[PDB]
């Protein structure tokens, strides 16, 4: 009946290695999944565990069952960027397997020597919006916006490929104003020494 | 692979009803419907063991569904409430009461509003790679802004000089509501394009981010001022420039 | 596809005891398929209210019944089992023997 | 205390 | 002695009627405890035995809802098996299985068995390692490379050694003043004139548990077993069993043959003569 599923989510570095939990009623247990859940994309059958004590284990990912204290472990080694996604965990009813809360998982990559900066970029219709842009934004918030009202943030961490490295963790900001202003868009964060201003 | 699902993408008026259509290929006897509304996660509606035999699930007020054949589980809406808006999942499995893990098919995004009054077409626009950007790590980044949509239905792609690359993009996974406060807030989408520095100095290239929004059908009665916010394309170009 | 035949037993709980209180037993077994109708009688006369144990089956497959009433017997009385299977062309009765 | 899934022949 | 745990399954089909027909029963020892029927009024698994009521509340839940899952199984099973052997929706059809474990007088697991029969005749089986299947046929042998494949049988190892047992033992702990009370055979002779020449000779066993028991005769220590009729053990209705051996005699000729028993209830080898 009750599937819960912890932490609900986490940021970890790439190349770190992180253990999540699902625990469940061990009272008739009979199989448990476990699915690797990309975003905005359907998920996918990972692991199957079924008996006690035993540890399947694919890739740098693996998983451990306690079938009589109702918990199973989703370990992940040496960790990358491509293994961040919702992890979700069912168990059985029927003929029926209910999924718990699912806990989502984000792989921050670091960087060939970090290039720290924010930058400003003008539209088309001379100037409007004028978006804002921080290259290398260190994720020690990274918890939504940061100097926000009437101001936008969409700041995400993202990929490849590679010609001069190349892994995506910017960040983004803009407004209705255009009397708005850069390199002061990003206040409720708290963004490193480094941080480069071209003025 | 795999269970077919369709439609992806669709707005409905309250109390409007609705079939969604999901069909598997590969005889698997046991199908099921799961929603997704954040926080609980896949709850399950309605689940089907067999042809022939259907059987109720978590959540399973105000949907019905059919199994007259192996291949095809269709989820009827019967009469639209606000509360019905979410994401569906259709999943099939080889065999009942085994232990075979499901094999999900492609999910749809569902919005259920007041009024189609409540639908907006997005805004696409380009931004310009800082000419000091260049000037600091010879690297280029495009900018493609998308704003003020209803409901969170898109798709961003890029396009130089004529075809879609993926070679140095990051879209965002997920449009955002332009403040979560609250319900009247349009969405947001944004994409980053990074290439050479000297790439973009090349003032021969067109540059052009794309974004399809699923919306409207001629079809849904449309009594207002404003053009009729239907399925359409719509983009932000731009060329390179050593200027 | 097999079709077996029922056996019939008619009997009390305990001993013979006339004018008592017993218990009347219509015990069928080895039958195929499930379905069977069986009826208890006193004279002849379709007995009202009857209990009849949960449906089970022996090793081979085979099915058993219990059949069974409570009833005061008479020195006087007739008691009997109706029993009907689609491998019987009639209904097959069964006297019941006290001192077997 | 029953097997809590029988799977299909 | 050894001791038992089995479940019963029995789905018929019903053409024009609605859903098959889903009788499920549980055993131990000789004692039916639970009961499930899917035209029961109730819908639920109910008690059968005054040892499972005490224990009403949630148990009743998983119970109620791993057999309303088993029938699920069945109401299946019967398209699958249909498909088959090619039959038709003309007419009905019988599903069977039985499961369950045996312990030891020690209580350590002793045998584990999973069964199952298409109409009245054998159709896949589980050995006694609980590794590997027996196919009766060639249309049961699709269901063992689907079963093996679906590792059904290791599921099946692990709950016939895990729970299986762990509650055979609960339930003996629960009841023991009936389920490990065994009776005794009450046993009793009798007589009759068939004609005017030949005589009978009855040997009776009442009120006994468990249902396991033996009767014969023997002339000169070499036994009979000519003329004679060993009717199939009858229940009593309160728990207990009965039983009885006939022989064919000369009214004369009689106190030559004896009447043999055995029984847990009482040691020595009972024996009878008229
Ligand atoms: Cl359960």
């Amino acid at each position: 009946l009750n599937v819960e599923q912890s932490p609900q989510s986490l940021h970890v570095q790439e190349g770190d290695s992180t253990n999540f939990t699902c625990s469940f009623p061990s009272s008739n247990f009979y199989a448990l999944h476990w699915y690797r859940w990309e975003t905005a994309k359907s998920p996918e059958a990972l692991f199957v565990m079924t008996l006690n004590g035993d540890e399947k284990k694919k890739g740098r990912i693996s998983a451990t069952l306690n079938t009589k204290e109702g918990y199973s472990y989703l370990y992940i080694k040496g960790s990358q960027p491509e293994d961040s996604a919702t992890y979700l965990c069912a168990r059985n009813t029927g003929n029926q397997f209910y999924f718990g809360t699912g806990t989502s998982l984000t792989v921050i990559p670091n960087i060939q020597n970090p290039d720290p900066a924010v930058y400003q970029l003008r539209d088309s219709k001379s100037s409007d919006k004028s978006v804002c842009l921080f290259t290398d934004f260190d994720s020690q918030t990274n918890v939504s916006q940061s100097k926000d009202s009437d101001a936008y943030i969409t700041d995400k961490t993202v990929l490849d490929m590679r010609s001069m490295d190349f892994k995506s963790n910017s960040a983004v900001a803009w407004s209705n104003k255009s009397d708005f202003a850069c390199a002061n868009a990003f206040n409720n964060s708290i963004i490193p020494e480094d941080t480069f201003f071209p003025s | 692979m795999g269970v077919t699902q369709t439609p992806k993408f669709q707005v409905l008026k309250t109390g409007q009803s609705m079939t969604l259509q999901c069909a598997q290929d590969m005889n698997h006897e046991y199908m099921s419907w799961y929603r997704q509304d954040p926080g609980m996660g896949l709850r399950l509606i309605h689940y089907s063991v067999g042809a022939g035999i259907t059987d109720q699930g978590e959540v399973p007020n105000g949907y019905n569904v059919s199994r007259s054949t192996t291949e095809d589980f269709p989820l009827r809406l019967l009469s639209a409430a606000p509360s019905q808006t979410s994401v569906y999942f259709c999943a099939s499995s080889p065999v009942t009461g085994g232990i075979y893990g499901y094999t999900f098919g492609s999910g749809t995004r569902l919005t259920v509003v007041e009024d189609l009054n409540k639908v907006f077409p997005p805004e696409v626009a380009v931004f310009e790679p800082s000419e000091a950007e260049i000037s600091h790590t010879q690297k280029a980044t495009l900018v493609c802004l998308a704003t003020g949509f209803f409901p969170d239905h898109v798709e961003l792609s890029w396009w130089v000089n004529g075809k879609e690359v993926h070679s140095g993009v990051s879209t965002d996974p997920q449009p955002l509501k332009e403040q979560p406060a609250l319900n009247d807030s349009r969405y947001c989408l944004s994409s980053r394009l990074r290439v050479s520095a000297t790439f973009w100095q090349n003032p021969r290239n067109h540059f052009r981010c794309q974004v399809q929004f699923y919306g409207l059908s001629e079809n849904d009665e449309w009594t207002q001022d404003r053009a009729k916010p239907v399925t359409q394309i719509v983009s932000a170009e731009a060329w390179g420039r050593a200027d | 596809m097999i079709q077996r035949t029922p056996k019939i037993q008619v009997y009390s709980r305990h001993p013979a005891e006339n004018g008592k209180s017993n218990f009347l037993n219509c015990y069928v077994s080895g039958f195929h398929p499930s379905d069977i109708e069986v009826d208890l009688l006193k004279n002849g006369e379709r007995i009202e209210k009857v209990e009849h144990s949960d449906l089970s089956f022996s090793k081979d497959w085979s099915f058993y019944l219990l059949y069974y009433t409570e009833f005061t017997p008479t020195e006087k009385d007739e008691y009997a089992c109706r029993v009907n299977h689609v491998t019987l062309s009639q209904p097959k009765i069964v006297k019941w023997d006290r001192d077997m | 205390n029953l097997v809590p899934m029988v799977a299909t022949v | 002695g050894s001791h038992s745990m089995r479940y019963f399954f029995t789905s018929v089909s019903r053409p024009g009627r609605g859903e098959p027909r889903f009788i499920a029963v549980g055993y131990v020892d000789d004692t039916q405890f639970v009961r499930f029927d899917s035209d029961a009024a109730s819908q639920r698994m109910e008690p059968r035995a005054p040892w499972i009521e005490q224990e009403g509340p949630e148990y009743w839940d998983g119970e109620t809802r791993k057999v309303k899952a088993h029938s699920q199984t069945h109401r299946v099973d019967l398209g699958t098996l249909r498909g088959y052997y090619n039959q038709s929706e003309a007419g009905s059809h019988t599903v069977q299985r039985m499961y369950g474990c045996d312990v030891g007088s020690d209580w350590r697991f002793l045998r584990g068995y999973h069964q199952y029969a298409y109409d009245g005749k054998d159709y896949i089986a589980l050995k006694e390692d609980l590794r590997s299947w027996t196919a009766a046929d060639m249309a049961a042998q699709t269901t063992k490379h689907k079963w093996e494949a679906a590792h059904v049988a290791e599921q099946l190892r692990a709950y016939l050694e895990g729970t299986c047992v762990e509650w055979l033992r609960r339930y003996l702990e629960n009841g023991k003043e009936t389920l490990q009370r065994t009776d005794a055979p009450k046993t009793h002779m009798t007589h009759h004139a068939v004609s005017d020449h030949e005589a009978t000779l009855r040997c009776w066993a009442l009120s006994f548990y468990p249902a396991e028991i033996t009767l014969t005769w023997q002339r000169d220590g070499e036994d009979q077993t000519q003329d004679t009729e060993l009717v199939e053990t009858r229940p009593a209705g309160d728990g207990t069993f009965q039983k009885w051996v006939a022989v064919v005699v000369p009214s004369g000729q009689e106190q030559r043959y004896t009447c043999h028993v055995q029984h847990e209830g009482l040691p020595k080898p009972l024996t009878l003569r008229w």
